[PDB]
């Protein structure tokens, strides 16, 4: 029985830095999630998810969802600065009240949400340099109104464009209004992408209308650290290797507790 | 493929009283699950998006929850106007397989019916047919027992009825049944009546004509 | 506003192919799909199929070959089809409107919700052919009065197949007014009553006239009441 027949049943602390998500995804917490404030600049080795998860803020989705995940993992850093972009002749910090934070009407912490001024949202021509030396995530949006009224209310303008660009990418989105099922008291959504701007390389921001508008960018280098969905707790122990059912020890030359694994961890093989 | 099961089937409970459905799945589902409330007659409306996310036009008093293999509703104050039949889908897998359906009873009102009967009208006499209809009106509960009697002879076999779902404003019910005879049969008797005996009846009554 | 319309056949002989039509009212398509579930007498709701606005439909895999939705957004209408029908196929059909959404908390799988319903479209599957019901009078007479309250109503008898709908007065006579559902007799045929229960007083000054129309026997009934 060179393999691990039964896992400690418990994650140690040591020595990989270990940040629990507790209610909070991934994405909850790289948006900012009202209950994910905690997390904003906290670096991790391994970061573990919950299936007790949920958000409690405004709905959103993403259509690649598998490759934003593991460009966040990769990095292991939340760590983003805020960059002043010119957002001249629009409405800035749009609040709604699915999105709770201090007791009060917010949004997400890292989103500028972009309405009208005096009824009047013009084209925006936006550009962003990222002089420095690796490389910039950018995370931004697309709302989808319900209704042409929402639309019309909110950014003066029937139909939106999107037009995010770097010299190397071009990305367009178009909103889809629509009635759609409310989620906590709100039938509309917002579709969240992302853009990688590499050193060098300029970021363009053409839009019309339907923006949620990024308020800075994030350290990506893409290191050592990754992320795993687990239930079993986090204990005060020391254990090199770990899996989704616990810590386990590096000393045998195989196991077969679970497929996925992290660090000095001994080869996998079926039961 | 993939189907679920929701309890209870059918169950009462009183006006103002706290009552909770749970649907059952064959695997787990997360929250890829949604309830409906479907009303006599009406296109069934949507009540629960997920889980415990309401729609447009709910009260507060609709809740839902649960994760996994079991999700529940709960009526935190049950109101006549909502009684409905209710429904959970698997919204996991392609089947899109849909709950059995939970009816829900209002059970407050506590009323007996007055009790009307109608001849067989000369027209359909005269087509060879006799059909004697005795009316119960505003009532509850729904179980009822109506006897016919024809010149003192319980009737069996050749009768039937049916009973309204109940009118939310009152929270009764109405009762109609149809004895069926041939023209030879009517006119060979004279006494006809509908014997009711319900729980709200202290006496069963009766109600006759003597003619045919 | 959002409301949908099924439109098609009553009765269908069996073995032949049922073809029903939904309507699109004032509401955007897009990313709306569009399903009909069919509901048995009292066995439950059965899902069948749903197309998205670019025309990829997916069937219900109980029925193999037998389903073939379609969708045209030039008439904002599509209908569904459902061939080589048997007896297990009487049911009431709706049409609804799902919207296709990824929530943001779990990306595990695709949420579907009904959001628009229509009322529904009685439909039987059975070998006998219809026929024009009978409306006799419920004449109210005194031993159907209790206490000023008097009863009338009309016996629709001997009809088929379902539905058939009754008003009274050309509908400007609701208060009261209980019409219960039909019942199947020996006779293979419907039969159901709709009374109304109005002030004994007004007897020997209001008339009373019943109207019922049976959209599959095509046929259209006025019949007013007067006790003797
Ligand atoms: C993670 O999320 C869960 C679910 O939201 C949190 O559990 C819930 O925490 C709240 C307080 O934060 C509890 O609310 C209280 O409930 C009692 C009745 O139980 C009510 O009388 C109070 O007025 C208040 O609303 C709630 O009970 C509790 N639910 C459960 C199932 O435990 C949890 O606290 C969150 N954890 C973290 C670290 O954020
Ligand atoms: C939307 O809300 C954000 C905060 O959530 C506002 O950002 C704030 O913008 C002001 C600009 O007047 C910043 O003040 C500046 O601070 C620097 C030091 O960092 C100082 O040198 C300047 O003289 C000036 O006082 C403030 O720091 C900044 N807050 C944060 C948290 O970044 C933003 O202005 C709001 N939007 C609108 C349209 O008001």
């Amino acid at each position: 029985e060179l393999v691990q027949n039964s896992s400690i049943g418990e994650i140690c602390d040591s020595p990989h830095q270990i940040l629990d998500g507790e209610n909070c995804t991934l994405i909850d917490a790289l948006l900012g999630d009202p209950q994910c404030d905690g997390f904003q600049n906290k670096k991790w080795d391994l970061f573990v998810e919950r299936s007790k998860a949920y958000s409690n803020c405004y709905p959103y989705d993403v259509p690649d969802y598998a490759s934003l995940r593991s460009l966040v993992a990769s990095s292991g850093t939340l760590e983003f600065n805020n960059e002043s972009f010119n957002w001249n002749g629009v409405t800035q910090n749009g609040t709604s009240s699915a999105c709770i934070r201090r007791s009060n009407n917010s949004f997400f912490s890292r989103l500028n949400w972009l309405t009208h001024l005096n009824f009047k949202y013009p084209a925006l021509n936006v550009t962003m340099p990222n002089n420095e030396q690796f490389d910039k995530l950018y995370i931004w949006g697309v709302h989808h109104p319900v209704t042409d009224k929402d639309q019309i209310f909110l950014y003066a303008q029937p139909s939106g464009r999107i037009t995010v660009s770097t010299k190397r990418s071009q990305q367009a989105v178009i909103p889809n209004i629509g009635f759609r099922p409310r989620i906590r008291n709100i039938p509309s959504r917002i579709s969240i992408y992302w853009t990688i701007v590499k050193p060098g390389d300029i970021l363009l921001i053409n839009s019309t209308g339907n923006l949620i508008a990024p308020r800075g960018y994030f350290k990506i280098r893409s290191g050592k650290s990754s992320i795993m969905r687990s239930d079993a707790p986090i204990g005060k122990c020391k254990s090199e290797c770990i899996t989704p059912n616990g810590s386990i020890p590096n000393d045998k030359p195989f196991q077969n507790v679970n497929r996925i694994t992290y660090g000095a961890c001994p080869r996998y093989v079926k039961q | 493929d993939i189907q679920m099961t929701q309890s209870p089937s059918s169950v009462s409970a009183s006006l103002g009283d706290r009552v909770t459905l749970t649907c059952r799945a064959s695997q787990p589902i997360r929250s890829y699950l949604n309830w409906y409330q479907h009303k006599p007659g009406l296109a069934p409306k949507l009540l629960v998006y997920a889980v415990s996310n309401l729609q447009s036009g709910v009260p507060s008093r609709f809740s839902g929850s649960g994760s996994g293999t079991d999700f529940t509703l709960t009526v935190s104050s049950l109101q006549p106007e909502d009684f409905a039949t209710y429904y959970c889908q698997q919204s996991y897998s392609t089947p899109y397989t849909f709950g059995q359906g939970t009816r829900l009873e209002i059970k407050r009102t506590v009323a007996a019916p007055s009790v009307f009967i109608f001849p067989p009208s000369d027209e359909q006499l005269k087509s060879g047919t006799a059909s004697v209809v005795c009316l119960l009106n505003n009532f509850y509960p729904r179980e009822a027992k109506v006897q016919w009697k024809v010149d003192n002879a319980l009737q069996s076999g050749n009768s039937q009825e049916s009973v309204t779902e109940q009118d939310s404003k009152d929270s009764t019910y109405s009762l109609s049944s149809t004895l069926t005879l041939s023209k030879a049969d009517y006119e060979k008797h004279k006494v006809y009546a509908c014997e009711v005996t319900h729980q709200g009846l202290s006496s069963p009554v009766t109600k006759s004509f003597n003619r045919g | 506003q959002v409301q949908l319309q099924e439109s098609g056949p009553g009765l269908v002989k069996p073995s032949e192919t049922l073809s029903l039509t939904c309507t699109v009212s004032g509401g955007s398509l897009s990313i709306y799909y569009w399903s009909w579930v069919r509901q048995s007498p009292g066995k439950g709701l059965e899902w069948i199929g749903y197309i998205s606005n670019s025309g990829s439909p997916t069937y219900h895999p109980s029925l193999k070959s037998r389903v073939t939705i379609s969708l045209d957004t030039s008439k904002s209408q599509f209908s569904l089809k459902l061939t080589s029908v048997t007896a297990a196929d009487t049911a009431l059909y709706f049409c609804a409107r799902g919207v296709l959404e990824q929530l943001a908390p779990d990306f595990d799988s695709y949420y579907y919700g009904m959001n628009v319903w229509g009322q529904g479209t009685t439909v039987t599957v059975s070998g006998a052919s219809t026929k024009g019901p009978s409306v006799f009078p419920l004449a109210p007479s005194s031993k159907s009065t209790s206490g000023g309250t008097a009863a009338l109503g009309c016996l629709v008898k001997d009809y088929f197949p379902e539905p058939v709908t009754v008003s009274w007065n050309s509908g400007a006579l609701t208060s009261g007014v209980h019409t219960f559902p039909a019942v199947l007799q020996s006779s293979g045929l419907y039969s159901l009553s709709s009374v109304v229960t109005v002030p004994s007083s007004s007897l020997g000054t209001q008339t009373y006239i019943c109207n019922v129309n049976h959209k599959p026997s095509n046929t259209k009934v006025d019949k007013r009441v007067e006790p003797k």
